[PDB]
């Protein structure tokens, strides 16, 4: 996943 | 030589070999899609994943008090035929660059050789195939043939900016778990990217930057490599394994957990947040997994199918595990080699080190705040090359990181939302 919900 | 040795245009006629129109295992209905295999293995979809999940079918953005802060909405990209031909080019281009790097070559191989256990057969003295690990390729003669593949790599769904690996689950087994693996389903875009700021204090700050820096998408691709390399190989850490980040005081007030499975792929001080003992205690879990694969091996006598032949396939395995064989012929799991080959898999493949050997500027920490999206186009040379990336050697976006420079190489990109100052 790219990234958190950040 | 190149990882794709075949330079593919979107409209080039289907072959129904390595140019042609599938389906896939989604336990529903659909209709074929066009696409191509790039090397051994691994095929790409250019069309927005609507297909391996139901529920996310629907590319139209809700309304406009219901978006969250950090997304992108988009319905009409991907959805011609010269942006297919564009997204089939740019990320062609970004497996050349991965590939140009040992570690790169290294990571490819790995996932090629990690085929998903045939482990679907209901009784112990036969292999059998799973056929969600599977996709049905129409021939020149209407019909469809099933073939086992390891990765592909698909558009994003309704979320543009939200990349994923994703894998079709068993009803009773833990694929991405088990030591078994599965096929995996990468959502990317190598039309867009993101930025980030150059001050680590500002980068992890929700409240501050625009984000002059642009990442480098041949590294977003790559961090999602990772995660399919240790799904293939089934050995993600379960995402119910997290971190309460202590560490960022905005975190901390929004009470976000980061799971363990991503600081391990950001790698370098991420990966030190997981303990020793949590990191002994997931070493011997999958150690007892492969060994449970051995046993399982063993116990078969015969093959279903007749696409490939059980010494053919037992040994494919063998290579894939880096099992031992007695003289009896039994199979067993050995700690060296074991430790090896999870080593490798989880501490070598790492953003961090794909960083190191790309020599872009990267986020520093998987725990930061994104700060903008911008639109890019990857495949004319003059923007963008498989040695490169966007610092073009000879010019003046050789140095400092001048390419990734949005502000001085501006013409690379199209800031199309702001994430700062939102959350
Ligand atoms: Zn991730």
């Amino acid at each position: 996943r790219r990234a958190t919900k950040m | 030589m190149p990882f794709v040795n075949k330079q593919f245009n979107y409209k080039d006629p289907v072959n129904g070999v390595d140019i042609a129109y599938i389906k896939i295992p989604n336990a529903g209905q659909m209709q074929p899609v066009k696409a191509f295999k790039i090397h051994n293995k691994i095929w790409v979809i250019p069309e927005r994943d609507t297909f391996t999940n139901p529920e996310e079918g629907d590319l139209n953005p809700p309304p406009e008090a219901k978006q969250v802060p950090v997304s992108y909405y988009d319905s009409t990209y991907l959805s011609t035929d010269n942006e297919k031909d564009n997204y089939l080019k740019g990320v062609t281009k970004l497996f050349e660059r991965i590939y140009s790097t040992d570690l790169g070559r290294m990571l490819l191989t790995s996932i090629v050789r990690g085929i998903p256990f045939w482990g679907g057969s209901t009784i112990d003295t036969e292999l059998k195939v799973i056929d969600t690990n599977c996709i049905n390729v129409i021939q020149p003669d209407g019909s469809y043939r099933s073939e086992e593949l390891n990765l592909v790599i698909i558009g994003p769904s309704a979320d543009i900016i939200q990349f994923e690996c994703k894998s079709f689950g068993h009803e009773v087994l833990n694929l991405t778990r088990n030591g078994y693996g599965s096929t995996q389903y990468i959502r990317f875009s190598p039309d867009f990217t993101f930025g980030f700021e150059e001050s680590l204090e500002v980068d992890t700050n929700p409240l501050l930057g625009a984000g002059k820096f642009a990442t480098d998408p041949a590294v977003t691709l790559a961090h999602e490599l990772i995660h399919a390399g240790h799904r293939l190989y089934g050995i993600a850490i379960n995402p119910n394994r997290v971190f309460k980040v202590n560490t960022n005081a905005y975190y901390e007030m929004s009470g976000l957990e980061v799971s363990f499975e991503e600081l391990r792929t950001f790698g370098g001080h991420d990966a030190k947040f997981i303990d020793s003992l949590q990191e002994n205690e997931f070493r011997l879990y999958y150690y007892n997994k492969f060994k449970d694969i051995a046993s399982t091996l063993n116990k078969a006598k015969s093959i279903v199918g007749t696409t490939a032949s059980l010494q053919y396939m037992k040994n494919v395995f063998k290579e894939k595990y880096l099992l031992s064989e007695d003289t009896s012929g039994k199979f067993s799991v050995d700690k060296l080699k074991f430790d090896k080959l999870y080593k490798m898999l989880t501490e070598i493949y790492t953003e961090d080190n794909f960083v190191k050997f790309f020599k872009v500027l990267n986020r520093k920490t998987y725990l930061n705040f994104d700060k903008a999206v911008f639109k890019i186009n990857i495949v004319p040379k003059v923007n963008y090359t498989i040695y490169d990336g966007f610092n073009l050697r000879n010019t003046n976006l050789a140095a400092n990181f001048n390419g990734q420079n949005t502000e001085i190489n501006n013409m690379n990109f199209t800031k199309l939302k702001n994430f700062t100052g939102l959350f």
